[PDB]
C-alpha cells in the first residue's frame, strides 16, 4: 500500500515538473520567434526599399 | 506548346491531353527580366504582375463547346514553403491538387501523396458515387485519427493505448501502407514491374481493409503491391 | 522475488536468478490480489527453501 | 571523344563575386542584394555537362559543384537554387561527423536520379539488399530510440545495421576498388558478419581485403572481367574459409 | 533558427505539456483513492499485530 | 438557448487531453466529455442545406436540456433528420407560435413533443 501511495505521489510530482518546464520553453521559444519575426519584417521592407530607390 | 494544343481543340474538336513541365520556371524567368525592364520589385522579389501573367497564360487552358483541354502540371514549391507567392497564386486555377510531401518521401512511400492536402472538388457522392465517398471519407478520418494517437504513443508507449485505438492504429499502418504502388517507370529504380489497379477493385480492397478482412496479414506486406490479391501472394511468400 | 516489470527487467538485464513474479496490478488491489504469491513466498521459507527474508519498497 | 571530370569548388564564392560585380555595375539588387538571374547563371554552368550521343563523338563531362551551408541550413536562396539544378546532392553533416561517421553522407537524405543505370551488375545487385538492410535500421531508431518492448528479429535488425554503419567508414585517401567493395557488401548482406563484432568489424574488413588479394585474385578476375557476380558456392566458400582463420577480440 | 523550426518546437511542446498536465491531474486522484485503501488497512493490521505479539511468546 | 450552448461547447473543448486519461467512470468530466460530443456532432451541417431558425431553436433546445444524453453518438445526425421529419409533420402549432411570436414554445408541450418522438426513434 506504501509502495502504490508512493508511484502515485511521484508519478504526480514528476508530471509537475514537467509541465513547468514545458511551459518555461515554450515561453522561452515564444520569445525566440517574436524576435526572428521582427528580424524577417525588418529585412523584407529594407530590401524592398532598396530595389525600389535602386532605380 | 498552348497555341498547338489550341488548335486541336478547337478546329478539330478533340480531346487534348497538355502535359506541361514546371510552371514555376515561367513565373521564375519573369521575375528575371522584371527589373531590368524597369519596374519596381515586389514582396519576396517577383514581378508586380505575377497574378495578372499567371491568369493571362492559365485561362487559355479551358474546356469550351468546341473540344476539351485537360492539362496535368507540376508545380515546385520553393524550400517546402507553401506560402511562396507563385504556389500560392497557382491555386486558384487548378480543379484537383495533389501534394507530394518530403516525410512520406523519406519513409519509403511512393507516390508519397499527401492523402489529407491532396483535394479534388470531383469527390463528391453524386460524381463518384456514396460507396466510393463513404470509403474516401473513412480512410481520411482513420488517418487523421492515427496521426492523433501518434503523439501520445511517442511519449507513452503503445501498451498504454485502449483496445479500440490498438485497432485504429493497426489498421491505419495497413491503409497507409496500402496507398503506395509500384509504378512502371520505378522498374528503373527497383527492378520490380509496376502494377494498374481499376478504380472499383481499389475501393473494394481499401473497404475490404476496412472492415478487417485482412487483418491478420503482416503489416509490411501491403507496401508497393497494387491489387488487393497482391498483398495477400506477398503474405503468403513471406510467411502468413 | 520481484513485483513489477521495471524491477524484473533490471534484474534480467543483470545476471541475477528471479523465483516469482507478478507484473499486472491494479491500481488499487483488493485483499486477494496478490494472495497466491504471498502463500508462496510464506511456503518458500516453510519448506527451508530460504533461510530469511528481506524486503525493500 | 574524351572523358573529363570536373569540380567546382564554391559555387558560393562564384555566386558572391557576381552579387559583388552586380552591384558595382549598378544594377538593382534582388532578393539578399543577389541579382535577378542568380538562377539563370548556375543553370547556364551546369547544363553544359552532359553524356553525348554515338554520333556526337560519345565523349562526356562530369561535374561535381560544391555549396557551403551555414549552421545546416539548406533552406537558402543559393542552396536552393543549386539543389533544383543537379541531377542529385550529397549531404555531410558535422552531427555525422563527431558521432565517428566519416565521410559523413547522410544517407537518408542524399539520392542519385541516375541510380542503377550507373552501376556494374554486381554493385547492383548487392546495393539493393544494402539500402534495405540501412533503411530499416534507420527507421526503426527513428520513431523511439527504444521503444515498449523489441523482438528478436528487430534485435538482428539493430545489429545489422549496426555493423553496416560499421563497414561504410573509411579513411583519409584509401579507395577502394569496386570488386573488393561489391565482395565486402556481400559478406556482410549475406550475414556472414553477424558473429563478428561490431568493433572488429572494420579490422575483419581489412584482413579479409588481404585475405582476397592472396588466395582469391580468381574471384577478383571474374568480377573485373564480367562485371557480374561469381559462383555463388565459391564466394561462400572463400569467406566462410577466411572466417575461420579470423581472431576474434 | 527558422520561424518555422521555431513554431514547429513550440507546437510539439505545447502538446507535450497537455499531456503532461492530464498525467499529473489523474495521479493526483489515484494517490488520493490509495490514502483512504491504506487507511482502511489499518484495523486489521492493528488487532493481528496485537494478538500475535500475545499469542507468539 | 445560445449561451448554453456555448458554456457546453466550450467547457468541451478544454479537457480534450482527457480523452484518452480517466478513460474509467468520473463523476463530472464523463459528463462533460459526453455532452460536447453530442454538441459537436449537432453542428454538423450537410452542403447546401439550411435550416429555418425555428428547427435550429428546437433542436438546440432539445440537445441542451438533456435529451440527447441517451442517445448515441453515431445516432445523433440521424435522430436530427427524423426529428426535423417528424416536426413538420405533428409540432406545426410550436412551429408556428415560434415563426410569429419569435419566442419558445410552452416547456411542457415541447417536452411532451420531443418524448413522444423519442419513443418513435429507433436507436441502432
Amino acid at each position: 500500500l506504501d509502495a502504490k501511495a508512493s508511484e502515485h505521489a511521484a508519478r504526480m510530482t514528476a508530471m509537475k515538473n514537467a509541465t513547468d518546464n514545458a511551459n518555461e520553453l515554450i515561453r522561452t521559444l515564444t520569445l525566440s520567434y517574436n524576435r526572428a519575426r521582427q528580424a524577417a519584417i525588418t529585412q523584407e521592407i529594407t530590401e524592398i526599399v532598396a530595389g525600389a530607390n535602386a532605380l | 506548346g498552348l497555341t498547338m494544343a489550341e488548335y486541336f481543340r478547337d478546329e478539330q474538336g478533340q480531346d487534348v491531353l497538355l502535359f506541361i513541365d514546371n510552371i514555376f520556371r515561367f513565373t521564375q524567368a519573369g521575375s528575371e527580366v522584371s527589373a531590368l525592364l524597369g519596374r519596381m520589385p515586389s514582396a519576396v522579389g517577383y514581378q508586380p504582375t505575377l497574378a495578372t501573367e499567371m491568369g493571362q497564360l492559365q485561362e487559355r487552358i479551358t474546356s469550351t463547346a468546341k473540344g476539351s483541354i485537360t492539362s496535368i502540371q507540376a508545380i515546385y514549391v520553393p524550400a517546402d514553403d507553401y506560402t511562396d507567392p507563385a504556389p500560392a497564386t497557382t491555386f486558384s486555377h487548378l480543379d484537383a491538387t495533389t501534394n507530394l510531401e518530403r516525410k512520406l518521401a523519406e519513409m519509403g512511400i511512393y507516390p508519397a501523396v499527401d492523402p489529407l492536402a491532396s483535394t479534388s472538388r470531383a469527390l463528391a457522392p453524386e460524381i463518384v458515387g456514396e460507396e466510393h465517398y463513404q470509403v474516401a471519407r473513412k480512410v481520411q478520418q482513420t488517418l487523421q485519427r492515427y496521426k492523433e494517437l501518434q503523439d501520445i504513443i511517442a511519449i507513452l508507449g503503445m501498451d498504454e493505448l485502449s483496445d479500440e485505438d490498438k485497432l485504429v492504429v493497426h489498421r491505419a499502418r495497413r491503409i497507409q501502407f496500402f496507398l503506395s504502388q509500384n509504378f512502371h517507370v520505378a522498374e528503373q529504380f527497383t527492378g520490380q514491374p509496376g502494377s494498374y489497379v481499376p478504380v472499383k477493385e481499389t475501393v473494394r480492397g481499401f473497404k475490404e481493409i476496412l472492415e478487417g478482412k485482412y487483418d491478420h496479414l503482416p503489416e509490411d506486406a501491403f507496401r508497393l503491391v497494387g491489387r488487393i490479391e497482391e498483398v495477400v501472394e506477398k503474405a503468403k511468400a513471406m510467411g502468413v | 522475488i520481484v513485483i513489477g516489470r521495471v524491477g524484473l527487467s533490471f534484474f534480467r538485464k543483470r545476471n541475477m536468478p528471479v523465483i516469482l513474479d507478478i507484473t499486472r496490478l491494479p491500481d488499487q488491489p483488493s485483499f486477494a490480489d496478490i494472495k497466491e504469491i504471498a502463500r508462496k513466498t510464506v511456503g518458500l521459507f516453510a519448506d527451508g527453501t530460504f533461510d530469511e527474508l528481506y524486503m525493500y519498497y | 571523344g574524351k572523358h573529363v571530370l570536373v569540380v567546382y569548388d564554391d559555387l558560393s564564392k562564384q555566386a558572391a563575386a557576381y552579387r559583388e560585380l552586380s552591384l558595382l555595375l549598378r544594377r538593382p539588387p534582388g532578393r539578399e542584394a543577389y541579382p535577378g538571374d542568380i538562377f539563370y547563371l548556375h543553370s547556364r554552368l551546369l547544363e553544359r555537362a552532359a553524356k553525348l550521343s554515338d554520333a556526337k563523338g560519345g565523349g562526356s563531362l562530369t561535374a561535381l559543384p560544391f555549396v557551403e551551408t551555414q549552421a545546416g541550413d539548406i533552406s537558402a536562396y543559393i542552396p536552393t537554387n543549386v539543389i533544383s539544378i543537379t541531377d542529385g546532392q550529397i549531404f555531410l553533416q558535422s552531427d555525422l561527423f563527431f558521432s565517428g561517421v566519416r565521410p559523413a553522407i547522410n544517407a537518408g537524405l542524399s539520392v542519385s536520379r541516375v541510380g542503377g543505370a550507373a552501376q556494374i551488375k554486381a554493385m547492383k545487385k548487392v546495393a539493393g539488399t544494402l539500402r534495405l538492410d540501412l533503411a530499416a535500421y534507420r527507421e526503426l531508431e527513428a520513431f523511439a530510440q527504444f521503444g515498449s518492448d523489441l523482438d528478436k528479429a528487430t534485435q538482428a535488425k539493430l545489429a545489422r545495421g549496426a555493423r553496416t554503419v560499421e563497414v561504410l567508414k573509411q579513411d583519409l585517401h584509401q579507395p577502394i576498388p569496386v570488386e573488393k567493395q561489391v565482395l565486402i557488401i556481400y559478406a556482410l548482406t549475406r550475414g556472414f558478419l553477424d558473429d563478428i563484432p561490431v568493433e572488429d568489424v572494420r579490422r575483419f574488413e581489412k584482413e579479409f581485403y588481404l585475405f582476397l588479394d592472396q588466395n582469391g585474385q580468381h574471384l577478383l578476375e571474374h568480377i573485373r572481367t564480367t562485371k557480374d557476380l561469381p559462383n555463388e558456392d565459391d564466394l561462400n566458400k572463400a569467406i566462410e574459409a577466411f572466417k575461420k582463420t579470423f581472431v576474434v577480440s | 533558427a527558422s520561424l518555422r523550426d521555431i513554431k514547429t518546437r513550440i507546437n510539439a511542446t505545447k502538446k507535450t505539456s497537455q499531456i503532461t498536465k492530464a498525467m499529473e491531474m489523474v495521479s493526483t486522484s489515484k494517490l488520493n483513492r490509495a490514502e483512504q485503501n491504506a487507511k482502511s488497512f489499518v484495523p486489521y493490521m492493528e488487532k493481528i499485530q496485537e494478538v500475535v505479539a500475545n499469542v507468539a511468546l
